[PDB]
């Protein structure tokens, strides 16, 4: 069975890391801090690592029941997983899966339904994923609504992320870090069966990250989030499971009304995807343009300056 | 996406000149892709700039091209009588759609002034019997353009029934005029001289037919 | 050698159809994507349309003037580009050329170019050119160089090939724009300058083919003689 990427484009794919649309392609020296990232985490072959799951709309979403902290706008949630059945905090995970795998503040709405009569509200919602009350290993995460007394506890509650906060508008742009893996167990507890962190060996080499922009909502939060695989590629991948037949297989970045190649990149096993070039650059690329699989190349191809 | 250019751009010969090429609101991204093309009289386009700045081989260092989001520049720097042409820019954005300017015709300013080759001919034997008969003033080899032709019938003034065509750009450089007047037999036949008279910046080129 | 050949096109009544088409010779035609780019009278170039590579998808991309008009395909196992004109208009009156994209050196390119194809959407019926001999003359001779030519008149539409001696004579032939005549048709004359010491013994003959009129005539170009006797 052969290997091949879809014919998506940019602006036609989605990010793996947050519900939101691709927008350009990212190049950077990511020397200066640890690019693992949890969510979007895939292998060529179709094995799926940390808390990447299939459905894109599912990414920083949390599902369970409030229970009300008594003296403050505050709630727990008791996190089940996605079919509303009972999180096991036993599997072999990071987390429960679509769990955001960076530290910041998210802003989304909070909704709630009644069992019995129907009736429901929603509410804003803001989670700090780098606080010490964020466990969704442990299965419990705290939410900041609006309201304190509004909220039905034993009944279903769902988050609904919409974008990211800066604080108090003090430093600007050093929050959400979306290099920084959260405490998914909460306080002391260190992560477990985490996915590998990705970085270049060869030389001249760096990531090419799909980068999108997450929306504001308050302050001057650093609104960019860098996947290394669209969502739809981790699709395609689970969908293929085509064996891997080299490290490396090497795509071509082609214009379909021309048929020029642009670029040149290697797409590993692993994972993750590395062009020839050394600095920060915003790829300049055809809006209908996308990835070409050609063969599986040598473990250390020499790749075309970009 | 409509592309601007200028109608005509003239220069000496050695100098330097600039053709832009401006585009409009339609700004998608970073992806704006502009060429450009030479196209001299009777020939077919010849791609000379591509991707904005790069050159095809075989295409001289005197072209150059600059893009700054939706303006493109085509700088021609000393100018030779060979670049006397139609320059013609193409966008293309990347969302299959290709998009042409008006072209801008590059004339080189000064030059030698030529002097028109007259020639003159009568109606054939065969036309003559098909009744219609028609005079031929062929103008050829000269320069500038514009010239103003009379006819003459026993040397006396014509008027009507003459019609000229706008001079054409050989690949020579200096344009030709083509003339025709067409008259019955009966009135080709009633007068024994005809004339043709070509005026070319003061100066007039006489020919004469006779049945 | 890269080499674009269009044909089919004419005369055609404005609301009608009518099909172009463009062979390729000197690449693999499923390689390459191919644009019909179109030039007004005495005006500027207008993309018409673009077909891509079938390896890339298909796919095809015209103008926002000729969308829903013009369809633009092509047949790989007969090495051909067709364009499908329907519903003209008179404003496509144009000579059309077929253009490759190229993949080799860039993106928009445009690296070569067809000869070019004149279609006059008019509802005039055709008319065929009536030959005439222009004889040389002691007045169209200078120094053992004499002038001859034809006269190809009254013909409708454009345009009307003119070669001398079926292509041989080559050297010297000068043939001048037409006339658009206020009745409406063309006119032109194609004139060569020869030895006088060749008259007589060598044959000219002129070849004009007017296609849309379906007529070839080879007409002999003699000094005139008068058969009364002068």
């Amino acid at each position: 069975k052969p290997f091949s990427v879809p014919v998506l484009t940019v602006e036609e794919m989605t990010n793996s890391r947050f519900p939101i649309p691709l927008e350009k392609l990212f190049t950077g020296p990511s020397s200066a801090f640890v690019v693992q990232p949890q969510n979007g985490r895939c292998t060529t072959d179709g094995v799926l690592l940390g808390t990447t799951q299939l459905s894109p709309v599912n990414i920083c979403t949390f599902r369970g029941d409030v229970t009300h902290i008594t003296g403050s706008r505050n709630y727990t949630m008791n996190l089940a997983s996605q079919n509303w059945n009972d999180y096991d905090p036993t599997e072999e995970i990071p987390a429960p899966l679509g769990t955001p795998d960076f530290v910041g503040k998210i802003q989304g709405v909070l909704t709630q339904t009644t069992r019995t009569d129907g009736s429901t509200r929603g509410h804003k919602a803001t989670v700090y994923t780098g606080s010490a009350d964020f466990a969704p290993k442990l299965g419990r995460v705290q939410f900041e609504t609006d309201t304190d007394r509004d909220f039905e506890a034993n009944q279903n509650t769902k988050f609904t992320p919409v974008g990211v906060i800066q604080d108090g508008g003090t430093t600007h742009r050093n929050e959400p870090q979306q290099w920084v893996l959260p405490s998914y167990s909460g306080r002391n507890t260190h992560n477990v069966h985490l996915a590998p962190a990705v970085a270049p060996t060869f030389p001249g080499e760096q990531l090419l990250f799909f980068r999108s922009t997450m929306p504001g909502c308050s302050g001057y939060p650093n609104m960019d989030l860098d996947c290394l695989l669209p969502q739809e590629w981790v699709q395609y991948f689970y969908q293929e499971a085509a064996p891997a037949q080299s490290d490396v297989a090497l795509l071509r970045f082609v214009n379909p009304d021309t048929g020029r190649v642009l670029f040149e990149c290697k797409l590993h096993k692993s994972g993750y995807v590395t062009v020839a070039h050394t600095g920060q650059h915003d790829l300049v690329i055809p809006p209908n343009g996308y990835f070409r699989f050609d063969s599986w190349v040598n473990q250390f191809y020499t790749l075309a300056p970009m | 996406s409509v592309l601007i250019q200028p109608a005509s751009v003239s220069g000496s010969p050695g100098q330097s000149i600039t053709i832009s090429c401006t585009g409009t609101s339609s700004d998608v991204g970073n992806y704006n892709l502009f060429s450009w093309y030479q196209q001299k009289p009777g020939k077919v386009p010849k791609l000379i700039i591509y991707e904005g700045y790069k050159r095809p081989s075989g295409v001289s260092d005197r072209f150059s091209g600059s893009k700054s989001g939706n303006t493109a520049s085509l700088t021609i720097s000393g100018l030779q009588a060979e670049d006397e042409a139609d320059y013609s820019c193409c966008l293309y954005a990347g969302r299959s759609l290709w998009v042409f300017g008006g072209g801008t015709k590059v004339t080189v300013l000064g030059q030698p002034k030529a002097a028109p080759s007259v020639t003159l001919f009568p109606p054939s034997s065969e036309e003559l019997q098909a009744n219609k008969a028609t005079l031929v003033c062929l103008i050829s080899d000269f320069y500038p353009g514009a010239v103003t032709v009379a006819w003459k019938a026993d040397s006396s003034p014509v008027k009507a029934g003459v019609e000229t065509t706008t001079p054409s750009k050989q690949s020579n450089n200096k344009y030709a005029a083509s003339s025709y007047l067409s008259l019955t037999p009966e009135q080709w036949k009633s007068h024994r001289s005809y004339s043709c008279q070509v005026t070319h910046e003061g100066s007039t080129v006489e020919k004469t037919v006779a049945p | 050698e890269v080499q674009l050949v269009e044909s089919g096109g004419g005369l055609v009544q404005p609301g009608r159809s009518l099909r172009l088409s463009c062979t390729v010779a000197g690449f693999n035609f499923g390689d390459y994507a191919m644009s019909w780019v179109r030039q007004a009278p005495g005006k500027g170039l207008e993309w018409v349309g673009f077909i891509r590579s079938n390896t890339y998808g298909g796919a095809t991309g015209y103008a926002a003037s000729v969308k829903g008009r013009f369809t633009i395909s092509r047949d790989d196992s007969r090495n051909i580009a067709y364009l499908q004109m329907n519903s003209l208009k008179t404003e496509d009156t144009a000579l059309y050329y077929c253009s490759r994209v190229g993949k080799d050196f860039g993106d928009g390119l445009f690296d070569s170019w067809g000869q070019g194809t004149l279609v006059t959407v008019s509802s005039a019926s055709t008319k065929g050119p009536s030959v005439f001999p222009l004889a040389p003359s002691s007045k169209s001779t200078s120094g053992g160089t004499a002038a001859l030519g034809c006269l190809v008149k009254d013909y409708f539409p454009e345009p009307v090939t003119v070669s001398w001696n079926s292509g041989a004579l080559t050297s010297g032939v000068h043939t001048f724009p037409a006339v658009l005549q206020s009745s409406g048709l063309y006119s032109l004359s194609s004139v060569v300058t020869v030895p006088s010491s060749s008259l007589g013994t060598q044959t000219y003959i002129c070849n004009v083919n007017h296609k849309p009129s379906n007529t070839k005539v080879d007409k002999k170009v003699e000094p005139k003689s008068c058969d009364k006797g002068l």
